[PDB]
RNA sequence: AUGUUU
RNA sequence: GGUGAAAUUCUUGGAUUUAUUGAAGACUAACUACUGCGAAAGCAUUUGCCAAGGACGUUUUCAUUAAUCAAGAACGAAAGUUAGGGGAUCGAAGAUGAUCAGAUACCGUCGUAGUCUUAACCAUAAACUAUGCCGACUAGGGAUCGGGUGGUGUUUUUUUAAUGACCCACUCGGCACCUUACGAGAAAUCAAAGUCUUUGGGUUCUGGGGGGAGUAUGGUCGCAAGGCUGAAACUUAAAGGAAUUG
């Protein structure tokens, strides 16, 4: 599932967690997907949405919080979003939607 | 081509009701009880008193003027019986013996889905 | 007697008998 | 001794048998052990059948039946001679009469 | 001080003139700050908002409830209170409502009320444990505490006063047209005693 | 190590006000000294202020809730009966 | 010593509008009076005909029709679909033993405005050379088949209107319908629809009801 | 329906 | 109304019955079976979510990781306890009507706690198959549940075929059943209660005539009710099991 395929990335691929980190990606294009956990702030994830916007990333929407988010990508720390540099051997780019 | 009353036979232990209303069922015509026809305070169930009570029932229904009725017999129901009482068949009897045509007869005891845990506690009644 | 009703009075006996010895002390 | 080889009802691998209560007395009897009976009469029973298919308006009403399932407890069904009892040999005899 | 329940400072633009309208509303539980509350015939069905009784479905609960439109809330008001509806009759437009007492009100359809339960919920649930905390309890409400029973008093200060034993004397249950002075104990009791059974008389 | 085997924290009332009291205290005491998990930053950082008010010391964000707990079963039921109602009204 | 049927007058229950057959029956009623007018006494009442009596055709002897008098016009009480029922006789002898009764309820609103609660029943049967003496499903077909049944019944209504479900009930075209979506699944003999319920009415609509 | 002891 | 018959009870404030609605709580009829799942207690409306599990199939993997288990733990019907909610029905208590010689019992009418639920206790039942668990072997047979395999198979349509349902045969696992027992038993009966004087596959627990007595005491657990552990003095020639005839 979409932890299978987080699991795949992190264990493999390569990937930037947090906020400052992510938008950086987001401004330097080297961003692929962005995935942002259910209860990060509203106005955070508008930003986020305008900067995939302007960049041309997908926006995944866990269906999880920051701890659920963190757990997924395998941390014992909050993430409220994560940013996909390189999927490596792993199908999350183009399996959504 | 007639005119069509209800007969309403609730025929349970110790009493049998035959109660005539109309079609729908909000007006009533001569309900009568086999207690009425009987002073024993043990034959208001019986047959006899059934008859008699049926037999007063469709002559006061043939003077306000139906003709026939549909038959709806019941028990007690509930939780009790489902068993109709001996005076709901000397009922139905009357009635159709009594010139009233017969129409449509169908048992109408209430039937729960296991509900209302029954009198008499789990040892039940020691005769 | 019936088992059971000697075990109930052997009950009572019981909390007499505890009643009787919690109020000495 | 055991007087009946599995037991005075029917329950082996179930454990547990929720309670009917008995049609006659109320007693409260396993469902597997009380003695059930279906009773399907007509509702004119031998006799007014002629006079009711006299006095009904409809050519050949066809009329119907009551069902009745009745449970009985075992000091019930005895009373009433639903049930009997039998000698040894013939109690080893599930066949209906 | 001196209520169980918090309040919600909620801002609202005055529609007819350029400035912010402070309103102080019973806060219900689960509403935070920063939450966008919406009130009026055409607000959604969420948690904090004000809506007509007319315009929810039967069984919404509500809070803060208006006896008449316009009153600006007058039921359900203390913490963990709330009120149930129950049916609506359209024509004449009127819902029918449960009362944290239970009893049935038939109340106006314009009548507002705040979607959800009053805040502070369990309050009563813990013993106070103390006559300090009772105190700190009625020093911010009124001085209705501590209380001297009647029955410890002279005759000349209250009914109950007076004997060489502490007792009423007579039947505790003063009628309803009895007059100030002496409705003291149960007054126009319908029953007394140990309440056993089931509640809600039909 | 343990230093109370059952009182916690209702050992500051000592001997006082019968054991059953001290006991529905405690529970509620518990409850509502215990931090609670931000609904809005994820945090275990909401803590009681006043009854009804809690508040997260992380993100500033106060939400009113129950005398002694954040979420009572009461408020929860209300909540889930809203959401069903507000889903049989939108369609 | 007053004899109330002096002082009641009858009326002609005129109450389908397209079963087959408009004379139902008759009812009587304290005539109207100032303070207690019959019309008011009147247009409550439900009579419960069997759609045998209705139809003329004695295959129909289940399935009783209720029947609300909706409007008192001269002493024809025009009346609405109100709800069916099998009889209690049917429905005991469709429900025997050594089978599987599978039992699938849905409440759906009709095409203008009537919303209604369906009650559809099945029974598994045996196949024409069985030697097994029970037939009975394996509890993931029962569950194919009530997920059948609830599409179909919420597909039939959702796209008539009350007097269209009416007359697609009474052909008793649903049940086809169940039976050839279900013969993949199990044999499913007895397939019906044993009960409409009414459980909201609209606005009035004498409009519409004006249709006998 | 009930009828106590040996 | 209620009963075998009555009475308490309700009833021209219209009782009971009937019709249209509403509310409350409980329960899940019929389908329901010598059928299923679960360690047991238990589990029977639909649908959704959450994890779990046996059996089957396997030319997948590890390789002895296992069996039974003092001490130690989890669950544990009903009743009962504490604090809320709920309290329709039935209903320990209590109140009453009748019988009786007495009947604050059976029967009848009410009816509190309870019955329902949340959070905590309680840890007991003829908690039974009165049959510990694991392993091997020793008759026959037909059903049935779940999985699998095969068929010139019947039936259902998609367009070859396929599944679905059904039949036949086999197979593994399960609830059981019928006959016969080489065998076992005191017998009733038992495919285990057999493979025991031809006595030994492994292991845990329990009993030593009947009472006193599951009592006293101590310890321990419980808010309590009580639970677990548990004597002795003394007393007695029987108590008991199965079966036979009256
Ligand atoms: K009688
Ligand atoms: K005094
Ligand atoms: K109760
Ligand atoms: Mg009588
Ligand atoms: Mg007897
Ligand atoms: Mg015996
Ligand atoms: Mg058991
Ligand atoms: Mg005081
Ligand atoms: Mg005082
Ligand atoms: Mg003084
Ligand atoms: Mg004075
Ligand atoms: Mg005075
Ligand atoms: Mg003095
Ligand atoms: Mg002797
Ligand atoms: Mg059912
Ligand atoms: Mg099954
Ligand atoms: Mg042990
Ligand atoms: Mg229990
Ligand atoms: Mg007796
Ligand atoms: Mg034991
Ligand atoms: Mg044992
Ligand atoms: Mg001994
Ligand atoms: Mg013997
Ligand atoms: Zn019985
Ligand atoms: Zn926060």
């Amino acid at each position: 599932s979409i932890n299978q395929k987080l699991a795949l990335v992190i264990k493999s691929g390569k990937y930037t967690l947090g906020y400052k980190s992510t938008v950086k990606s987001l401004r330097q294009g080297k961003s692929k997907l962005i995935i942002i956990a259910a209860n990060t702030p509203v106005l955070r994830k508008s930003e986020l949405e305008y900067y995939a916007m302007l960049s041309k990333t997908k926006v995944y929407y866990f269906q999880g919080g920051n701890n659920e988010l963190g757990t997924a990508v395998g941390k014992l720390f909050r993430v409220g979003v994560v940013s996909i540099l390189e999927a490596g051997d792993s199908d999350i780019l183009t399996t959504l939607a | 081509s007639q005119v069509f009353g209800v007969a309403r036979i609730y025929a349970s232990f110790n009493d049998t009701f035959v109660h005539v209303t109309d079609l729908s069922g909000k007006e009533t015509i001569a309900r009568v009880t086999g207690g009425m026809k009987v002073k024993a305070d043990r034959d208001e169930s019986s047959p006899y008193a059934a008859m008699l009570a049926a037999q007063d029932v469709a002559a006061k229904c043939k003077e306000v003027g139906i003709t026939a009725v549909h038959v709806k017999i019941r028990a007690t129901g509930g939780t009790r019986t489902k068993t109709p009482g001996p005076g709901g068949q000397a009922a139905l009897r009357a009635l159709a013996r009594s010139g009233l045509r017969i129409g449509r007869i169908e048992d109408v005891t209430p039937v729960p889905s296991d509900s209302t845990r029954k009198k008499g506690g789990r040892r039940g009644r020691r005769l | 007697m019936r088992a059971k009703w000697r075990k109930k009075r052997t009950r009572r006996l019981k909390r007499k008998r505890r009643k009787v010895r919690a109020r000495s002390k | 001794p055991k007087k009946r080889a599995s037991n005075g009802r029917n329950k082996k691998g179930r454990g547990h048998v929720k309670p009917v209560r008995c049609v006659n007395c109320s007693k409260s009897i396993p469902k597997d052990k009380a003695i059930k009976r279906m009773a399907i009469r007509n509702i004119v029973e031998a006799a007014a059948v002629r006079d009711l298919s006299e006095a009904s308006v409809y050519p050949e009403y066809a009329l119907p039946k009551t069902y009745n399932k009745l449970h009985y407890c075992v000091s019930c069904a005895i009373h009433a001679r639903i049930v009997r009892v039998r000698s040894r040999e013939d109690r080893k005899n599930r066949a209906p009469p | 001080s001196g209520r169980g329940a918090p309040l919600a400072k909620v801002v609202f633009r005055d529609p007819y003139k350029y400035r912010l309208r402070e309103e102080i509303f019973i806060a219900n539980e689960g509403v935070h700050t920063g939450q966008f509350i919406y009130a009026g015939k055409k607000a959604s069905l969420n948690v904090g908002n004000v809506l007509p009784l007319g315009s929810v479905p039967e069984g919404t609960i509500v809070s803060n409830v208006e006896e008449k439109p316009g009153d600006r809330g007058a039921l359900a008001r203390a913490s963990g209170n709330y009120v149930i509806i129950i049916g609506h009759n359209p024509d004449e437009n009127k819902t029918r409502v449960r009362l944290p007492s239970g009893a049935k009100k038939v109340i106006s359809s314009d009548a507002r009320g705040v979607i959800g339960v009053i805040a502070g919920g369990g309050r009563v649930d813990k013993p106070l444990l103390k006559a300090g905390r009772a105190f700190h309890k009625y020093r911010l409400k009124r001085n209705s505490w501590p209380k001297t029973r009647g029955v410890a008093m002279n005759p000349v200060d209250h009914p109950h006063g007076g004997g060489n034993h502490q007792h009423i004397g007579k039947a505790s249950t003063i009628s309803r047209g009895a007059v100030s002075g002496q409705k003291a104990g149960l007054i126009a009791a319908r029953r007394t005693g140990l309440l056993r059974g089931s509640q809600k008389t039909q | 190590a343990k230093r109370t085997k059952k009182v916690g924290i209702t050992g500051k009332y000592g001997v006082r006000y019968g054991s059953s009291l001290r006991r529905q205290v405690k529970k509620l005491e518990i409850q509502q000294h215990a931090r609670y998990d931000c609904s809005f930053c994820g945090k275990k950082t909401v803590k009681r202020g006043a009854a009804g008010i809690w508040t997260c010391s992380c993100c500033k964000k106060t939400v009113a809730g129950g005398a002694y707990t954040v979420s009572t079963a009461a408020a929860a039921t209300v909540r889930s009966t809203i959401r069903r109602l507000r889903e049989m009204v939108e369609a | 010593v007053v004899d109330p049927f002096t002082r009641k007058e009858w009326f002609d229950i005129k109450a389908p509008s397209t079963f087959e057959n408009r004379n139902v029956g008759k009812t009587l009623v304290n005539k109207s009076t100032g303070l207690k007018s019959a019309s008011d006494a009147l247009k409550g009442r439900v009579v419960e005909v069997c759609l045998a009596d209705l139809q003329g055709s004695e295959d129909h002897s289940f399935r009783k029709i209720k029947l609300r008098v909706d409007e008192v016009q001269g002493k024809n009480l025009l009346t609405n679909f109100h709800g069916m029922d099998f009889t209690t006789d049917k429905l005991r002898s469709m429900v025997r033993k050594w089978q599987t009764l599978i039992e699938a309820n849905v409440t759906v609103k009709t095409s203008d405005d009537y919303v209604l609660r369906i009650f559809a029943i099945a029974f598994t049967r045996k196949q024409a050379n069985q030697v097994k003496r029970h037939s009975y499903a394996q509890s993931s077909h029962i569950r194919a088949i009530r997920k059948v049944i609830s599409e179909i019944l919420t597909k039939e209504v959702q796209g008539s209107t009350l007097a269209q479900l009416t007359s697609k009930l009474i052909p008793e075209v649903i049940n086809k319908e169940i039976e050839n979506a279900t013969k993949d699944i199990f044999p499913l003999q007895n397939i019906h629809v044993r009960k409409v319920k009414l459980l909201k009415q609209p606005k009035f609509d004498v409009g519409a009801l004006m249709a006998l």
